[PDB]
């Protein structure tokens, strides 16, 4: 049902999400 | 593409290259049809035809016949026709178990007066066939090692010769044909 | 806890002196602290083309460097000039606040986001297509959809099995111009050793690349439990790597120097290496059709040292007893003379009966391949049209003689000892006819015996009788003398 | 038994090669550590032992670390222990049920474990930030005991709690030798780390014969006298985990099966020393509580006393570990009492493991009437009583050199912990011996 | 006193390991546990930087 | 690679030509034949397929394609077998016995017949200088 390469793309999206959303909210300061 | 003739009802490729699985399908299909339409109740039972197993067996007498007569030419085109006849004039349809049996006994015979005659290759192909389709015995060993021996080929002569005392070691025969076969080839190599 | 960074140079400097220092050192101490004779390693570039020769060329400063960025940051530091607890880091202070603060983050998510997820993903695309043989895929599986629709009817020859490696999907990869077709050409025009004339780089590739392609479909045949496919196969390896037609008299004809439009045209009898030696060494070379000492040495030096074999004792072996019980697993021994094609026949009795048996120690019968994994490698072959170099190769399989099917996979032998071709003992020529056992040199002792083992992988049955098998030996690189014995296990209880 | 319709990845259906393996291992790694620095984003009692012992670290997506997965695998192991599970090897059914059981188990505790310290933690009480810092963990919690569920499925050399905690421990060693972080206090900026603030010191002295002795004492940082004798002790528990009986085998059922049954010295290794660790753990966390809540006892004053922090003139102050050889000169008493102690418990510790753990000379010798397999020159009534005379001597001498390795580690100041760095040995000796039993580069 | 006899016979019984597999031994648990602590290491290191910017 | 579009092929020919009835029954019956003999085939070489699969030499998309195979060859004869319900009433219980019987009487007429290619072969490659009577003249 699920493959290697699926979790290690939903570990990889989870911190590419999590760092994108840490440095929307610094920016966010910077812009605004 | 395919032609369908009319008054013989056999099909035929009229493609100028086409695949050999599709013409051993198309022969197959013309024997099919010229059989059925020799057969004429739709509901064929595999029962075996009777005057077509009559005819077999007057042919083969025909060609035994002439061994007692001394006459060893005329009794191998005998058993080839008749074994032809056997092979074509017969629906697939019929009983496996009562039509493979018939071609070994005939084929046996057939082998024997190759042999006796001169004919060593064909022999060999005969015999070869015949192992292959299931009939394993010391009685065709023998004879496989004697063709291969009459044509030069030593390596196989005492690979076939091993594999036939392998199953009855205790034959008088198989080990004069391996000890045969040895000499030859220790002369082949020394 | 709030880190104070490197803000006057002082402290990264010692910490890469370090970091360097760590790496270079254990190279520096690496790099300052840092049995079978082969006959033709010599004469085989002697007979090799130019053509293949091009083919076979063409187709630490690390240390350094740091030892002088060690010398630099030294330089640096020495020119420098340099209650609570203030807490710091090593890293320089415009790593983190200069200008490029952004350009490391964004570096390290293009690091973590492309370079890991895409090589990940293209190695394990690469390493899923290869099959544990070291084959692809596709052509293991267009082997195997090929001996599935096979006709028992048709025989198998070397035109059969060139016609499929000609499909093998790795050589699409290695020229996507060609077609199975051209593959089928070239391949013909090196066995017949005819020239390609444009294509001679492909031929040399595909030739070279048909090594691994051959042992798959052999493995695959021994799979399917075929044996003619798995002989044809071992008959197609040595046609390729001589570069030689298969005929009834081959094993002479994958000489060096001969011409076949002479030879099979003056003689009709000379078939195998032997029956060639029986002759004196002019009439050889009368014969071959060379004429040429100098050259007739060449000849006569390689055709009297390929290996040819001969068993002295064949038997099945139980590890840790005595006979062949119902429901045990044994394996195979054999006791092989590895001979030249020039030496008469030793008898059996000769042997002093003590390199034939077995030694029954725990040490010993633990593991009964140790003992066998001691012999040296074979030599390199005498394969002149070959692209690279190889090492002989034994292929051994069994198969049963009920009804004729290989009832396990091929085991592949590397390891013999070819110390009884030396021109040390040459003395032992066929030619002399002399009793030469009961010579001053000859001495039963200084001739070694090779051995090799067979791992049965099936256990005896749970019946009682004798169950007969068959052992086929064949050479991979020469025509030689092979191997065809059968063998019985006398299951007892 | 129940219905389940939950994702799981599939084991593959063919043995995967060795390269494919540890390269696996290696990514599923590298995930896992980079998952340990990246702290939460709704973020605005320190417990270092058990964040250094459980893969965690506060305010990271890793807080929770292997802990929730380790809990449940500790809770099923006691059930089946205690034969309350009545776990029957005859179907495989109930096999599948029980290890989707401890899924549906782990990941309520994960919820619950996360609500409450979440609830009870200094992160502050004030909805839709509370949600989402929720959701980020609960994403990791899935995302790391899938990874484990990879590890153990056969991608990769074994299980996944174990290597993550010798990760751990080697990191921690690592760090203790190669820290770049540095303290000025008063004399100047020092290196944190053994090498790096060795050579800092050997560089910019300029004063060979006075720099070398002093980064070598480093009274108060990690020097390079810790990291010889790590490496060396190091060294020896590798030199000592060769040592095995090898006594021979053969069959009687299938004739002509010869091989070797490997008996170790280290039988039970990891387990004695983290049974005791565990219990000394609650039993000084008790006596601190204790101490702390209640002032003053004839019964607090006997089990444990606390000073400068410290336990003194207690049960609690001989338990507790030596610090130097300063200690142990300062009272010879102290120091027998506690070697004694913490050699009997190992001891005490492998042979009731060996007798409940089911690889009692007794469970052997049955596996071995199962097996049909008997020794080379002796009969078959007297497996029992072979196996009598080396398992239990085997045992209890490889938890009393397991012991003394480890009070010996503590006592001559190595980098980390006796317990951690015998841990991290056997589970890597434990990869390197199953590549070499299979076969693999 | 016996406990110490029962362990040196118990050790005098067993296979020590020779220098040729010590080596092999050490080698791969080295190469093993270097490979682990160095990424730890890195992964430790290069965070900071990292964490110290972006939050 | 098989005979099962040839029948469809004559069965649209059928209806344009006005081709005979006894051809139809011929080609369903040289299909029926196949059929068997593939279904044969595949479950004498499930094992060995499978042996070759577990021990990791043929890839992992072959084995899921064969599994696939084998369930294809299952429909077809279950359609072949409609089929020839579909053509003459009450004809099922006997076509299964014909169609096994013919499958090995051609396999034994095929086998037979490629010996007089296989009698070439092997005097190309033994350079057997053979006269006419088949006999030997060295």
């Amino acid at each position: 049902r699920v493959d290697p390469l699926v979790v290690l793309f939903l570990a990889v999206g989870f911190i590419f999400s999590v760092v994108a959303l840490h440095v929307i909210s610094k920016v966010a300061g910077k812009l605004f | 593409t395919l032609e369908y003739n009319a008054n013989s009802k056999l099909i035929t490729a009229s493609d100028a290259v086409v695949a050999l699985s599709t013409e051993t399908n198309i022969d197959q299909i013309n024997v099919l049809t010229t059989s059925l339409i020799g057969e004429t109740n739709p509901n064929f039972t595999p029962q075996p035809n009777e005057a077509l197993s009559k005819m077999i067996k007057g042919l083969f007498e025909s060609g035994m016949k002439n061994l007692q007569q001394k006459k060893l030419n005329e009794a191998l085109k005998n058993v080839s026709l008749a074994i032809e006849m056997a092979q074509r004039k017969r629906a697939p349809w019929e009983a496996f178990a009562i039509q493979l049996p018939e071609l070994h006994f005939m084929l046996r015979s057939k082998i024997d007066l190759c042999l006796i005659l001169g004919k060593h290759l064909e022999a060999l192909q005969d015999l070869d066939f015949l192992l292959g389709t299931g009939l394993i015995q010391p009685d065709v060993f023998v004879r496989k090692a004697d063709c291969l021996l009459k044509l030069r080929q030593w390596e196989e002569a005492r690979a076939t010769c091993e594999r036939g005392l392998a199953l009855a070691p205790e034959d008088m025969k198989l080990r004069a044909l391996l000890i045969e076969t040895a000499r030859n080839l220790a002369e082949y190599n020394g | 806890t709030n880190y104070e960074y490197d803000e006057a140079s002082e402290t990264w400097p010692s910490f890469i002196l370090t970091g360097l220092l760590m790496v270079v050192g254990p190279m520096t101490l690496l790099q300052i602290y840092q049995f079978n004779e082969e006959v033709f390693k010599n004469l085989n570039e002697e007979y090799t083309s130019d053509e293949i020769k091009q083919f076979r060329r063409k187709f630490n400063i690390i240390i350094i460097v740091g030892w002088i960025l060690v010398a630099i940051l030294l330089q640096r530091i020495n020119s420098n000039d340099a209650q609570s607890t203030s807490h710091g880091i090593a890293l320089p202070r415009f790593l983190v606040d200069g200008s490029a603060s952004p350009l490391l983050v964004v570096c390290y998510v293009a690091l973590l986001g492309l370079i890991l997820p895409y090589f990940v993903s293209r190695w394990w695309a690469r390493t899923q297509s290869y099959t544990k043989k070291g084959i692809h895929n596709v052509t293991a599986s267009n082997f195997v959809s090929n001996l599935v629709n096979y006709k028992p009817s048709e025989i198998v020859t070397t035109d059969l099995i060139l016609h499929w490696l000609s499909f093998a999907h790795e050589f699409k990869q290695f020229f996507p111009d060609l077609q199975p077709t051209d593959f089928e050409k070239l391949l013909q025009d090196h066995i017949n050793r005819r020239d390609s004339g444009k294509l001679n780089n492909a031929k040399f590739r595909i030739v070279a690349k048909c090594h691994s392609l051959l042992h798959g479909l052999l493995d695959i045949a021994c799979g399917f439990r075929n044996l003619d496919i798995a002989l044809g196969a071992i008959n197609t390896f040595k046609c390729i790597v001589q570069a030689v037609p298969l005929t009834p008299n081959c094993q002479i004809l994958q000489l060096p120097n001969v011409d076949k439009e002479h030879f099979i045209t003056k003689t009709g009898d000379i078939h195998t290496l032997g029956k060639l030696f029986t002759l004196e060494d002019a009439k050889i070379g009368e014969v071959l059709g060379i004429k040429d000492q100098a050259k007739l040495n060449e000849t006569l030096r390689v055709a009297s040292h390929i290996p040819n074999l001969k068993i002295i004792k064949a038997d099945f072996l139980v590890p840790g007893e005595n006979q062949v019980t119902p429901s045990s697993t044994p394996y195979i021994s054999l006791k092989v003379l590895v001979r030249s094609a020039k030496q008469p026949l030793i008898p059996t009795s000769l042997i002093p009966e003590e390199n034939l048996t077995e030694p029954q120690d725990f040490e010993s019968q633990r593991d009964p391949f140790a003992m066998m994994s001691k012999q040296p490698l074979v030599p390199y072959s005498f394969a002149p049209f070959f692209p690279t170099k190889r090492r002989g190769s034994w292929c051994c399989l069994v198969s049963s003689q009920k009804d004729g099917k290989i009832l396990q996979t091929p085991i592949i032998i590397e390891k013999l000892s070819y110390k009884n071709l030396n021109d040390d003992k040459d003395f032992f020529d066929k030619r002399i006819k002399m009793d030469l056992t009961k010579h001053e040199k000859f001495d039963i002792n200084d001739w070694e015996i090779g051995t090799i083992k067979i791992p049965l992988g099936q256990p005896a049955p749970e019946t009682v009788g004798d169950f007969f098998f068959r052992v086929i030996v064949k050479s991979t690189d020469y025509f030689t003398t092979d191997l065809d014995i059968t063998m019985n296990m006398k299951v007892r209880d | 038994p129940f219905e389940s319709f939950l994702p799981e990845v599939i084991a593959p259906e063919r043995k995967v090669p060795y390269n494919q393996k540890l390269i696996w291992t290696g990514v599923s790694l590298l995930i896992f550590l980079i998952l340990g620095q990246i702290p939460l984003y709704g973020i605005v009692d320190p417990l270092y032992w058990l964040r250094a012992m459980l893969a965690s670290n506060r305010g990271t997506l890793l807080e929770l670390g292997v802990s929730p997965i380790i809990t449940s695998s500790l809770i099923f192991q006691f059930l089946q222990g205690t034969q309350l599970l009545q776990i029957r090897p005859e179907s495989k059914q109930d096999r599948e049920l029980f290890q989707i059981a401890q899924k549906v188990c782990a990941i309520i505790l994960i919820l619950g474990q996360a609500l409450v310290v979440v609830m009870t933690g200094n992160y502050g009480a004030p909805l839709p930030i509370c949600l989402l810092l929720i959701f980020q963990l609960m994403f990791a919690s899935l995302i790391v005991m899938l990874l484990d569920e990879l590890l153990s499925k056969g991608y990769g050399l074994g299980s996944g709690i174990s290597l993550f905690i010798a990760t751990n421990i080697a990191e921690q060693i690592f760090w203790r030798a190669f820290a770049p972080t540095t303290v000025n206090s008063g004399r100047g900026k020092e290196f944190e780390g053994a090498v790096i603030a060795f050579f800092h010191l050997l560089a910019v002295r300029k004063d060979k014969k006075r720099a070398l002795v002093e980064a070598f004492y480093r009274t108060n940082l990690p020097n390079m006298f810790q990291v010889l004798m790590t490496v060396a002790i190091f060294l020896f528990v590798l030199y000592l985990q060769g040592f095995r009986y090898e006594l021979p085998i053969r069959s009687t059922k299938v004739r002509g099966q010869i091989g070797i049954y490997p008996i170790k010295l280290f039988y039970t290794s990891n387990t004695p020393i983290i049974l005791q660790s565990a219990l000394t753990s609650n039993i000084f966390l008790i006596s601190q509580i204790l101490f702390q809540k209640y002032p003053t006892n004839p019964l607090i004053r006997l089990i444990g006393v606390w000073g400068i922090q410290m336990a003194l003139s207690g049960l609690a102050y001989y338990i507790q570990p030596l610090m130097s050889l300063s200690e142990a000169l300062l009272d010879p008493i102290k120091t027998i009492v506690y070697i004694t102690f913490v050699l009997g418990s190992c001891a005490v510790f492998s042979k009731t493991w060996i007798e409940i753990s089911g690889t009692s000379p007794r469970d052997i010798a049955k596996q071995f009437k199962d097996q049909g397999m008997v020794i080379n020159g002796k009969r078959e009534t007297s497996i029992y009583r072979e196996l009598k005379k080396i398992i239990p001597t085997a045992a209890a001498f490889g938890g009393a050199t397991i012991g003394a390795l480890s009070v010996g580690s503590d006592l001559l100041g190595t980098l980390g912990s006796g317990a951690s760095i015998l841990l991290a040995t056997t589970t890597i000796y434990g990869y390197y011996e199953a590549a070499a039993k299979e076969g693999g580069f | 006193v016996e406990f110490v006899r029962e362990g040196t016979q118990f050790l005098a019984k067993c296979k020590k390991p020779d220098l040729k597999e010590y080596t092999k031994i050490v080698k791969a648990v080295g190469i093993g546990f270097i490979a682990v602590g160095i990424i730890g290491y890195a992964i430790k290191l290069i965070h900071i930087p990292i964490r110290y910017v972006i939050v | 690679n098989d005979a099962h579009d040839l029948y469809f092929q004559i069965k649209e020919m059928s209806e344009n030509e006005k081709i005979h009835e006894k051809v139809l029954k011929a080609a369903l019956l040289n299909r029926g034949a196949e059929s068997v003999r593939r279904s044969l085939k595949l479950k004498e070489l499930a094992p060995q397929i499978n042996l070759l699969y577990k021990n990791g030499s043929i890839g992992e998309d072959y084995w899921k394609r064969f599994e696939t195979e084998v369930k294809l060859i299952e429909l077809e004869f279950k359609d072949t077998l409609q089929e020839a319900e579909r053509l003459q009433p009450g004809w099922v219980q006997l076509f299964v016995m014909v169609c096994k019987e013919i499958c090995f009487n051609q396999a034994l007429s095929r086998r037979y017949q490629s010996i007089l290619k296989r009698k070439e072969v092997c005097i190309k490659e033994w350079e057997l200088k053979i006269n006419n009577d088949g006999r030997l003249v060295n």
